[PDB]
């Protein structure tokens, strides 16, 4: 579903986040927890206040997994199989909750990047995080 | 649907910032180039087959107001959201067939384009509001839909 | 919500002949199967591993039952969806956090079951009806949700 | 995202279906366009009424498309592919009809096969489905 030109775009934009992919992520749980509250039953066992520790220990994880899959874009399903198993297996994450993550980290990157995050830009990341979480939810399909 | 009495005062205090021109414009034009089968609807626009083209377009611009206006209307009328888009929800489903997705997406694009207006000032708590605002705005105008 | 008189008529007859406790445990037990995210919301039900246990675990043929039933009130009270269904969209949500998007999924199941067990009886014009009924009871359930 | 089993399921489904697939291909276009309104749109030129040629012969392009599919699995991209670009760039359909259409099959599948239509069948015959819709998209992800 990536395209030469979006694979060109995603890379280039995330180069851009550079070491901030941890803060965004982190944030953009955030913006996921208050904004949809469904979402927050999936982590019982964490303090989820408004800038807590283990928020941003785990938003940290997902930065790092999200910069994980830029670098191999072209084999996603093999960097994030340890991922797909998690998510589809164990915590059985209903997939709609993707999209909202998704929605979270665009808004996230809208915030900080206002610049870099044009029309072209946003359309590509929007497409590569379509494609995380399709992978993410493979063992459903 | 309300929400809250310190929220409402929130949401209100950042749309008297809103320039529904630009806002609204860059909405529409963001919605056009993420999300490309909503192109079908729009072809009396002439062309859209690129980034630039789409964001340029003068109809795209005006149309674009015209949303973020009733987007307006909606925003002062949060007690009777279902009563000011009566209308609109029948022009929508009636007549010009847009399934009702469709507003959601525009809802959650709305979002992210504040979002990068209004930066730091546009918090999780205050995003939270507008997810509120946007759903409602949606739902209803996928109500008196038949 | 309605749809027509000789519609309803259509739709009430059929009920008539709706097994709910046969139809409301396949209808559950697909969803749990097809869709298999659902299976956390049902995790005192025991084990759900694979489709022979879950079509004949007792606890899934006995909630499957109690949900046909309320469909079933909703199927004799389609005039007030929205008065049918209030206390348990505040169930479903202040409680159990559903994302109201797997009402619409197992109201498609709901139908697909129908469909299952009516053969050549169940119309096209048909499911036309139920799949606004299934509509209207996913869209009640997601109601008085906040 | 469609495991050995899967495909095992979905070729012996549809090798039940045999010759009927156009008639299961034209009657589940009548019950989306029946139950689903919004979808009459893709087809102005088209005459609707409830036994007409037109989607019947629309009906037997279906069935014989995912027939194809069905002897493809492994590569479904490159069998499909002058279908995805009609579908998503010069008729750019909305991609929430594909849910529905597939729904509409599952209907129709379940009405004519009650027997062999068992849950295990349904959920691999869900997921080829998914599986069609996602390539027939794929010029827009
Ligand atoms: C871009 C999409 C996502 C990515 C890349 C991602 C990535 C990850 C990673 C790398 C971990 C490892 C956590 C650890 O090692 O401790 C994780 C854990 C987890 N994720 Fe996700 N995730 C995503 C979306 C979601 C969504 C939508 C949910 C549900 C709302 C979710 C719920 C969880 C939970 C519950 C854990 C376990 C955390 C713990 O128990 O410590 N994730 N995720
Ligand atoms: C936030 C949700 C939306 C709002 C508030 C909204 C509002 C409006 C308004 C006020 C008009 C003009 C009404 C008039 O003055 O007569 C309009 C026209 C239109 N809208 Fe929407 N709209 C929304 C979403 C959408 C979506 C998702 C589509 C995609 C199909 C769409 C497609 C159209 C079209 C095709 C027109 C007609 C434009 C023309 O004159 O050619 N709208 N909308
Ligand atoms: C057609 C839509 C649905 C209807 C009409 C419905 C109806 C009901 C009813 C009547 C009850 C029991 C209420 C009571 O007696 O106290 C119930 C319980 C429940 N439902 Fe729903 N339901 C629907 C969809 C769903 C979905 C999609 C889920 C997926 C999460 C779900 C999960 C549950 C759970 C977990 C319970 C509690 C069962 C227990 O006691 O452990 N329901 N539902
Ligand atoms: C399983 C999913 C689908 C498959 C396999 C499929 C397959 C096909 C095929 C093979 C054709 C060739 C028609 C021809 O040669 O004349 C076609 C045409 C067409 N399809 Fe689909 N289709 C699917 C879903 C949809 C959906 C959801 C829509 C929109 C509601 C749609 C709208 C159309 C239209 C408008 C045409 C052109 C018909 C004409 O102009 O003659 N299709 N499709």
């Amino acid at each position: 579903v990536l395209s030469a030109a979006d694979k060109t775009n995603v890379k280039a934009a995330w180069s851009k986040v550079g070491g901030h992919a941890g803060e965004y992520g982190a944030e953009a749980l955030e913006r996921m927890f208050l904004g949809f509250p469904t979402t927050k039953t999936y982590f019982p066992h964490f303090d989820l206040s408004h800038g807590s520790a283990q928020v941003k220990a785990h938003g940290k994880k997902v930065g790092d997994a999200l910069t994980l899959a830029v670098g191999h874009l072209d084999d996603l399903p093999g960097a994030l199989s340890d991922l797909s198993n998690l998510h589809a297996h164990k915590l059985r994450v209903d997939p709609v909750n993707f999209k909202l993550l998704s929605h979270c980290l665009l808004s996230t990157l809208a915030v900080h990047l206002p610049n870099d995050f044009t029309p072209a830009v946003h359309a590509s990341l929007d497409k590569f995080l379509s494609s995380v979480s399709t992978v993410l939810t493979s063992k459903y399909r | 649907v309300q929400l809250s009495g310190e929220e409402k005062a929130a949401v209100l205090a950042l749309w008297d910032k809103v320039n529904e021109e630009e806002v609204g414009g860059e909405a529409l034009g963001r919605l056009l180039v993420v999300y490309p089968w909503t192109q079908r609807f729009f072809d009396s626009f002439g062309d859209l087959s690129n980034p630039g083209a789409v964001m340029g377009n003068p109809k795209v611009k005006a149309h674009g107001k015209k949303v973020l206006h009733s987007f307006g209307e909606g925003v002062h009328h949060l007690d009777n959201l279902k009563g000011t888009f009566a209308a609109l929800s029948e022009l929508h489903c009636d007549k010009l067939h847009v399934d009702p997705e469709n507003f959601r997406l525009l809802g959650n694009v709305l979002v992210v384009v504040l979002a990068r207006h209004f930066g730091k000032d546009f918090t999780p708590e205050l995003q939270a509001s507008y997810q509120k605002v946007v759903a409602g705005v949606a739902n209803a105008l996928a109500h008196k839909y038949h």
